RNA sequence: AAUCCGGUUAAUAUUCCGGAACCAGAAGGUGGAAUCAACACGGCAACGUAAAUGAAGUUGGAGACGUCGGCGGGAGCCCUGGGAAGAGUUCUCUUUUCUUUUUAACAAACCACACCCUGAAAUCGGUUUAUCCGGAGCUAGGGUAUGGUGUUUGGAAGAGUUCAGCGAUGCUGAAUCCGGUGCGCUCUCGACGGCCCUUGAAAAUCCAACGGAAGUUGUUUUCACAUCUGGUCGUACUCCUCCAAGGUGCCUCUAGUUGAUAGAACAAUGUAGAUAAGGGAAGUCGGCAAAAUGGGAAUUCCCACUGUCCCUAUCUACUAUCUA
């Protein structure tokens, strides 16, 4: 059969999104699903992190904080690696410092 | 339409009203005219 | 809605001052589903023995309102 | 294994059929893999007393079958507006007045 | 930020009725959790969990982003085997012909691409429909997360539909099943591969990080549960854009019309469409239109063709005519 849609907003776009389904009456139904959620990026790198559900915007409130951080430092803003790299560069650098200045004071 | 703003609700049924027979004994009065 | 296999539970929940109404449902396959009405979900709790069912059912406090069938 | 009973009471009391015709014709109309009288082993028309048509069968045979061939000595004598075929039950088969 | 199903009107429904949910904010309370070792533990790790304070200041993410092609997944629709129900057809043939066979939001437990660990590889392996990656660590083994989905329920049969009946429209029976699928169509998701160059809006809003201020009675708790509230305006009806069955440009199902001032006669006229003996462009400034299939050779010639012509004749509908 011939489905209308069930809002009035004609010259569906983007946001008009629906799906099919048959209802306990035996009608065919248009159901409209908001957008799939994005999980989060990491900063430095840009892959998304890893074992963070992915949900929308509004609903990360909802969410307790073990389930939108991960126990490591920067947890929940940057990965694994992007935490290695920004570790041993930091001590790497002031390594370099530390001779540098032991070259300059003798 | 339909999203009409709700002065153009008063503005049309008051626009429409005006369109309604006189009655019989407004005439009885002497006098009351159309328009 | 919520399913509830804990009959235990089921006794607590009615004991709660929000439960309103139970409901007993029999089914062909000779379950009876006791649906308890709360604020929020209705507690269903499917129990395949007949006296289990019966047993249950006077365990329920007296205050709360038990239905047959719906 | 699997049972098809028709009844044929009321045809017996209204004498619109007698058992002697169910028999008889159920017999000569069992189209068991296209072919009459091949019941065999696997299909057995038992009919007990004289008010049942009763067929045990080992494979499987659509009540929609029964109703079709029941149909047709109903249609040869044109009792179609007095007598009609339903289903009371699974597998059961009965005839119906006006 | 957040709604679904069934029912209901003479006319309104995601709004109303019945049932079932969800979101946002608000306070206390109850229970649980952490601390005089000051703000939890476990795993090599990716990370996990019922909780597990975080000021100023400093950042990060979501929102938030081009286009095209193929592949994979799911749903609905279409196809179809049986099962059941009714209506057919039936001298005979015909397990046959036609029609129907439902599960919503939401809530539960479980069910597969990135990364980690062992590992050190070419005799090159793994692998796409499309050769892509690999000492910047392959194949292999064990894990982690993301769950697109599927499984089992709950919702939920009490509803809806279809058959039988029996008696305000009620009551009582049953069934509402098991499959198979395909470069199928519609919609969506995942994983790639190009082309880009034009390397592909902004903000509200929400989250996290770094940071370490402060702090027996207490302190914290983004954990569980109960309690409350959600205004204003649009909504009737009519119609650039949406939904779009099957079979072989036609036919049909679903659905929607039978209206457009009518009737009677059918001469001449006009338009349109045809057929025509013999000839075959002799017609006209001329193969214009038809039929031929149009063809061949250099506008011309040859061949073919025909009512263009000799020479018109016949038929049909409409027009035309009369009547209201």
């Amino acid at each position: 059969q011939r489905v209308t849609y069930r809002r009035r907003l004609a010259y569906n776009t983007r946001s008009n999104r629906t799906r099919i389904i048959k209802t306990p009456g035996n009608n065919i139904r248009y159901l409209h699903i908001k957008k799939l959620g994005t999980i989060p990026r990491c900063g430095d790198t840009g892959v998304p992190l890893q074992g963070i559900p992915a949900l929308r915007p509004r609903e990360f409130a909802r969410l307790s904080h073990n389930k939108k951080t991960v126990q490591r430092a920067y947890g929940g803003c940057l990965s694994a690696n992007a935490v290695k790299d920004r570790i041993v560069r930091a001590f790497l650098i002031e390594e370099q410092k530390i001779v540098k200045q032991k070259l300059k004071q003798l | 339409p339909s999203h009409k703003s709700f002065r153009t609700k008063q503005k049309l049924a008051k626009a429409a009203r005006q369109n309604r027979p006189i009655p019989q004994w407004i005439r009885l009065r002497t006098g009351n005219t159309v328009h | 809605p919520r399913q509830i296999s804990d009959i235990k539970q089921f006794l607590e929940i009615a004991r709660r001052k929000d439960a309103t109404s139970a409901r007993i449902k029999k089914n062909t396959n000779k379950d009876v589903k006791f649906k308890l009405r709360c604020s929020k979900y209705l507690y269903t709790l499917v129990v395949a023995d007949a006296k289990k069912a019966e047993k249950l059912r006077q365990s329920l406090p007296p205050d709360l309102t038990v239905t047959e069938v719906g | 294994s699997n049972k098809y009973i028709i009844d044929a009471t009321a045809a017996v009391n209204d004498k619109i059929f007698d058992v002697a015709a169910f028999e008889k014709y159920l017999i000569d109309r069992i189209k068991v893999d296209g072919k009459t009288g091949n019941l065999g082993s696997s299909v057995v028309v038992s009919r007990e007393g004289s008010s049942k048509i009763a067929v045990i069968a080992h494979i499987d045979f659509s009540g929609r079958y029964l109703k079709y061939l029941t149909k047709k000595f109903l249609k040869k004598h044109s009792l179609r507006d007095w007598l009609r075929v339903v289903s009371t039950k699974k597998g059961v088969y009965e005839l119906r007045y006006y």
